[PDB]
């Protein structure tokens, strides 16, 4: 029921809706106000998914898919089974990542830490967001929105990128791509680190921060420093999430023709676009 | 405005961090660089010393012939001209030996034989500065996983550059060294194949990548909310756990269920960044030697 | 087909390596205990792993986890309720008593040491060659509290000598003794340090060390633990 040092912590306090009301837990988990709505949206959400499976026709992972409403219904709603299964859908998976993190606010305040992670975690609500009410609002309709299946999805990614080309070229999603491979970069280094100090060669002590950061100078000239580290992994992650916002906000709304030819901008500009030599 | 730990509010500066000794030959340091009051807000200020062995200046020599090769391949692409370099810059491309060559090194230098003279280069590089992280952590006594984690890039590199061209028999495999030309490549190797989202092993390697950034922030994020009791001292907080550290399993333990320990979320955090190019070199390596079809593959596994 | 027998063994690799994960991060904590003490019924489907030992660098010994635990220490709360899975009310003053947002651990009472085994943090004016080198230098702010009444002054910066950073405010109360502040709470503005933690009456009650040029880990427990808690607790007067 409890780690061995977690009685201490366990106090009244902290939940921003109804006092006493719902401040208990069960096993590990702690309940919010939040902890109920995230229950209900959740279930809901699930029972509204088994419930578009018998619609559609499966009871098989792979297959089970929820599609928006199609194009031709705008902005309005839709028959349960033609697409608005999928709104309503939505608006429980809304329910239910809004609540998840104002839970994490109200573990914050009891825990006396600080809101860093339900902060960092808006930013994925956001991207989602992005994705199936931001875009599909500016354009005009849930028919933009991708669809809830686990390969249907992925359809989507590929219908919707080729439309613009290779998508390569959308310039924020260049920047975008960066940030992923560079946290990923910096989460293997950042690991590494702490485990090689923590455990180093063998029968040997435990090495320090001194030793951590004499291992980066030595091997690059530089060296970030603990705090650094942790301040860089969360805007190396959080900037990645951010201009994936970007990259598909724009796209289909001030940008919808092929992605490769924006670079056009670039080489017409009129101290050298008319040279002649080189590629163009 | 509660403060979060973003930004410092005031820089403190000492002499100069010469660093530890431990076996390590201190005749190949430098001295230190400057400082930059500007890193200094938000990390260290200061720069070096940097440790320069022999193998050290073997891989930023190679490294440093890796890149004047492409460009000057670059620069005469340009004709010369420096306009014109600027403006075609993303467009530029060193290419491979085309099919006809196979793993030959016959193909004349402007068709072909520069691509290799630049990957000889950037393998000689890639490998020497590999020892060169094993090395900087024997002669401090630490472990040895920076090393095998950056196994795991060197892979995928290695499988996309070197592995893969030699079992398919040519080095027209390869990648080029161009901007926007291995993005084409790319996009391409995937229509080739039937489409890399059929690729089980890219989809893993896609669960890591995005897994990277989720473990990122979450860790990143829980740091700085414990950074109030030194949370970041995280070395200590292993061998002498403080408040930090128990506020931090909490939030998590209470959030989601189960957790971790300030060692233990390390582990995680190196494996879950190791396993994006594990798998991913993987998916690569096996298409096109074993599987021309990703689609086709699936609909048998 | 080789590539259907390359992902079959990578699940099978993955499922190994989830459980080397999962058993490493049970290493602290473990096992779990009923709200009173005792050892848990459902420990969970992992087992706790072999031992291991890290040696500690100055003189300074072991540590071998999992390993017997215990809080080495009174924890002043009672049950609120006649099952498992309530809160726990504070049996006294939660801020006193160190509970709740004001808990603290009974880490070791010696001060982290840098690589070279001296002090990791000393207050500046003991620290060779340190100096402020940006931003506004804070010693000398009158400090507020959440109650807007001034609670006493900056009189040093305590630092991190090798990681050359700010961990600590020294403030000085009416009475001419000084507390540590943690750096990370406290907002340097112009004219002022503003603490939104805790309310001016607070300040005396900060912990106190027992050295006035050293820290050790169970007083910045101590210290970190009470500010934090008056989030919580000084809201009343906040
Ligand atoms: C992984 C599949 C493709 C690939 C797909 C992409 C895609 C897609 C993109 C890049 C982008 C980048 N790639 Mg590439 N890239 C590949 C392999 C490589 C290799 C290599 C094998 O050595 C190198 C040196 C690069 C280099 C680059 C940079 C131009 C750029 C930023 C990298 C980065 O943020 O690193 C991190 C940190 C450093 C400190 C350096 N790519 C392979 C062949 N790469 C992005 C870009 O912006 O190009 C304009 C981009 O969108
Ligand atoms: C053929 C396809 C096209 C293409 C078309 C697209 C399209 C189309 C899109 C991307 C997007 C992305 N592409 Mg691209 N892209 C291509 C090639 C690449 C390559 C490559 C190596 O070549 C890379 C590295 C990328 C990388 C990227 C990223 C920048 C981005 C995906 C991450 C993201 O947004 O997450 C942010 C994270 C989320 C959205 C997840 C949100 C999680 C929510 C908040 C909570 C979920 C809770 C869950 C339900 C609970 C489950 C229960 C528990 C598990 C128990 N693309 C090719 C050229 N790419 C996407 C993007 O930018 O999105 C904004 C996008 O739409
Ligand atoms: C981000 C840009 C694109 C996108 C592009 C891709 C691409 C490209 C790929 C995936 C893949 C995945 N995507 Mg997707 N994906 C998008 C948005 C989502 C959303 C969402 C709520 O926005 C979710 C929940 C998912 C979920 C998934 C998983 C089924 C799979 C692995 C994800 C992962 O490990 O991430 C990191 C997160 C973790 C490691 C945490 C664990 C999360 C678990 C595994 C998610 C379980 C979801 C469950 C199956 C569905 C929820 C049902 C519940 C009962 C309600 N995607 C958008 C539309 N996604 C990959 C795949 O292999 O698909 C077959 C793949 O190649
Ligand atoms: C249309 C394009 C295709 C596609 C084709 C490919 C291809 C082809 C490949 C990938 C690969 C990947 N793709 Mg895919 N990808 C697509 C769609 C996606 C989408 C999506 C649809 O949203 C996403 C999220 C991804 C995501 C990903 C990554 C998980 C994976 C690369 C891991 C990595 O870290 O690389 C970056 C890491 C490296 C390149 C290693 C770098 C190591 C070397 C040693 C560094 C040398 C540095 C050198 C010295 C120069 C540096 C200079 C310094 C400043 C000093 N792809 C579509 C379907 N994708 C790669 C993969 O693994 O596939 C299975 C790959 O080969
Ligand atoms: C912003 C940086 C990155 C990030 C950060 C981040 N994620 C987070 C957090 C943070 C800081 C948390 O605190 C929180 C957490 O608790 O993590 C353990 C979380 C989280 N991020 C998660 C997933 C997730 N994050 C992702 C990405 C990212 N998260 C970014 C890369 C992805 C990607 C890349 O695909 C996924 C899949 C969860 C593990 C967790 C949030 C759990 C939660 O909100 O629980 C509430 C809801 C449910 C338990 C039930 C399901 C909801 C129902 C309404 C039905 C299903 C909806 C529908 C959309 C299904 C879609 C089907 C798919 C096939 C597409
Ligand atoms: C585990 C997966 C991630 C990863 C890990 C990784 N990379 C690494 C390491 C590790 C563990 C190193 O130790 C090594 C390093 O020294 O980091 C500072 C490195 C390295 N990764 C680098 C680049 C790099 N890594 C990349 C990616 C990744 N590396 C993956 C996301 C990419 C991408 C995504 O394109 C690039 C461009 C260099 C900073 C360095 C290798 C330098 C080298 O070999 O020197 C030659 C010299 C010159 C060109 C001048
Ligand atoms: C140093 O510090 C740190 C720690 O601490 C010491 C930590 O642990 C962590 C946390 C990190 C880990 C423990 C590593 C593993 C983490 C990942 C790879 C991220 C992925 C997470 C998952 C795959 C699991 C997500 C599961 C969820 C969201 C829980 C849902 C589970 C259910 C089946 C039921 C949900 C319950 C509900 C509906 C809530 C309401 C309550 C009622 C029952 C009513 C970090 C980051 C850290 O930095
Ligand atoms: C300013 O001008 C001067 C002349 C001073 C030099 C400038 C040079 C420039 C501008 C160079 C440009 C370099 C670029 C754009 C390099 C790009 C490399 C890219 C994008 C990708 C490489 C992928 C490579 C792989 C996968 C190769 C691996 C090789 C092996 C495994 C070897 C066997
Ligand atoms: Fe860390």
């Amino acid at each position: 029921a409890l780690l061995s040092f977690e009685r201490k912590y366990r106090v009244p306090g902290g939940t921003l809706v109804g006092g006493n009301l719902f401040d208990f837990w069960v096993g590990p988990f702690y309940v919010g106000f939040f902890g109920v709505a995230t229950f209900f949206f959740a279930a809901l959400g699930i029972i509204l998914i088994a419930w578009s499976a018998v619609l559609q026709g499966t009871w098989n992972p792979q297959l089970i898919s929820v599609y928006p409403p199609a194009l031709e219904y705008g902005l309005g709603g839709a028959p349960l089974a033609k697409g608005g299964l999928w709104q309503i859908i939505t608006i429980c998976a809304t329910g239910a990542f809004v609540s998840w993190a104002l839970r994490e606010v109200e573990i914050c305040r009891k825990l006396g830490i600080g809101y860093h992670i339900p902060f960092a975690f808006a930013f994925a609500i956001l991207a989602y967001l992005t994705l199936v009410l931001f875009r599909p609002v500016m354009m005009g309709a849930w028919g933009y929105a991708f669809p809830y299946g686990i390969w249907t999805h992925l359809d989507w990614v590929s219908n919707t990128g080729y439309t613009y080309g290779n998508f390569h070229y959308n310039p924020a999603h260049m920047i975008a791509i960066s940030f992923f491979f560079t946290n990923a970069l910096a989460l293997a280094l950042h690991g590494a680190l702490v485990l090689s100090a923590a455990n180093p060669e063998k029968g040997k002590e435990m090495r320090t921060p001194d030793h951590e950061d004499t291992f980066f100078r030595d091997l690059v000239g530089y060296s970030i420093g603990t705090l650094g580290i942790h301040r860089l992994g969360l805007l190396l992650s959080l900037s990645a999430v951010f201009f994936s916002a970007l990259c598909m906000i724009i796209t289909g709304t001030i940008w919808f023709d092929q992605w490769v030819d924006w670079w056009q901008w670039w080489v017409k500009l009129p101290w050298w676009a008319n040279i002649p030599g080189g590629i163009n | 405005a509660e403060y979060q730990n973003i930004f410092s509010q005031v820089q403190v500066r000492g002499p100069a961090d010469l660093g530890m000794t431990e076996d390590v030959n201190l005749a190949n340091r430098s001295g230190v660089g400057p400082f930059s009051t500007l890193l200094g807000w938000f990390g260290n200020a200061q720069l070096g010393p940097i440790y320069l062995g022999s193998l050290g200046v073997l891989s930023l020599f190679s490294g440093l012939m890796w890149f004047f090769t492409i460009g000057i391949w670059f620069w005469y692409q340009a004709g010369w001209n420096p306009a014109v370099f600027l403006r075609d810059l993303f467009f530029f491309s060193l290419e491979p030996p085309a099919p006809e060559y196979g793993l030959s090194f016959a193909a004349p230098l402007k068709e072909g034989g520069l691509w290799l003279i630049a990957s000889f280069f950037m393998f000689v590089a890639v490998w020497s500065w590999w020892g060169r992280t094993y090395l900087r952590a024997q002669a401090l006594g630490m472990g040895k996983h920076t090393a095998w984690a950056f196994l795991s890039a060197i892979w995928l590199w290695m499988v996309l550059g070197f592995i893969r061209p030699i079992l398919m028999g040519s080095w027209s495999e390869a990648v080029p060294y161009g901007i926007f030309s291995h993005l084409d490549w790319t996009n391409n190797f995937s229509l080739v194949h039937g489409n890399l989202f059929y690729n089980p092993f890219h989809g893993l390697s896609i669960a890591f990548l995005y897994g990277s950034a989720l473990l990122f922030a979450m860790h990143g994020a829980t740091i700085l909310a414990v950074s109030r009791f030194g949370g970041e001292r995280e070395l200590e907080q292993i061998a002498d756990r403080g408040t930090a550290a128990e506020r931090a399993a909490l939030f998590w333990r209470w959030t989601m269920g189960f957790n971790a320990t300030m060692e233990g979320s390390h582990r995680w955090a190196i494996w879950m960044a190791v396993l994006v190019t594990l798998t991913g070199g993987i998916g690569i390596l096996l298409s096109g030697t074993v599987v021309d079809n990703w689609y086709v593959w699936g609909q048998n596994h | 087909d080789l590539a259907s027998l390359a992902i079959y063994s990578f699940w099978i690799f993955l499922a190994g390596l989830i459980y080397y994960l999962q058993t490493e991060n049970m290493r602290e904590g473990y096992p779990l205990e009923n709200e009173d003490g005792t050892p848990a019924a459902n420990q969970g489907p992992f087992p706790l792993p072999k031992p291991k030992t890290f040696i500690l660098p100055h003189g300074r010994g072991t540590l071998t986890v999992p390993g017997p635990e215990s809080e080495d220490r009174p924890i002043a709360l009672a049950r609120t309720a006649v099952s498992e899975g309530f809160p726990h009310a504070p049996t006294g003053d939660p801020m006193k008593d160190g509970v709740g947002p004001a808990s603290w651990v009974a880490r070791r009472d010696l001060p982290e040491l840098d690589g070279h085994g001296h002090n990791k943090i000393k207050p500046m004016k003991a620290a060779a060659g340190f100096h402020v080198s940006a931003g506004k230098n804070p010693i000398g702010l009158p400090v507020r509290g959440c109650d807007l009444e001034i609670a006493g002054k900056v009189v040093d910066i305590w630092v991190d000598i090798p990681e050359q950073m700010a961990r600590f405010l020294e403030v000085e109360l009416k009475d001419g003794s000084t507390r540590l502040l943690p750096m990370q709470m406290v907002k340097v503005q112009s004219n002022r340090v503003h603490v939104n933690a805790l309310s001016s009456d607070l300040f005396a009650g900060i912990p106190t060390i027992k050295s006035p040029t050293e820290v050790t880990l169970l007083e910045e427990d101590k210290i970190c633990g009470y500010v934090a808690g008056g989030l919580m607790y000084a809201a009343p007067k906040r």
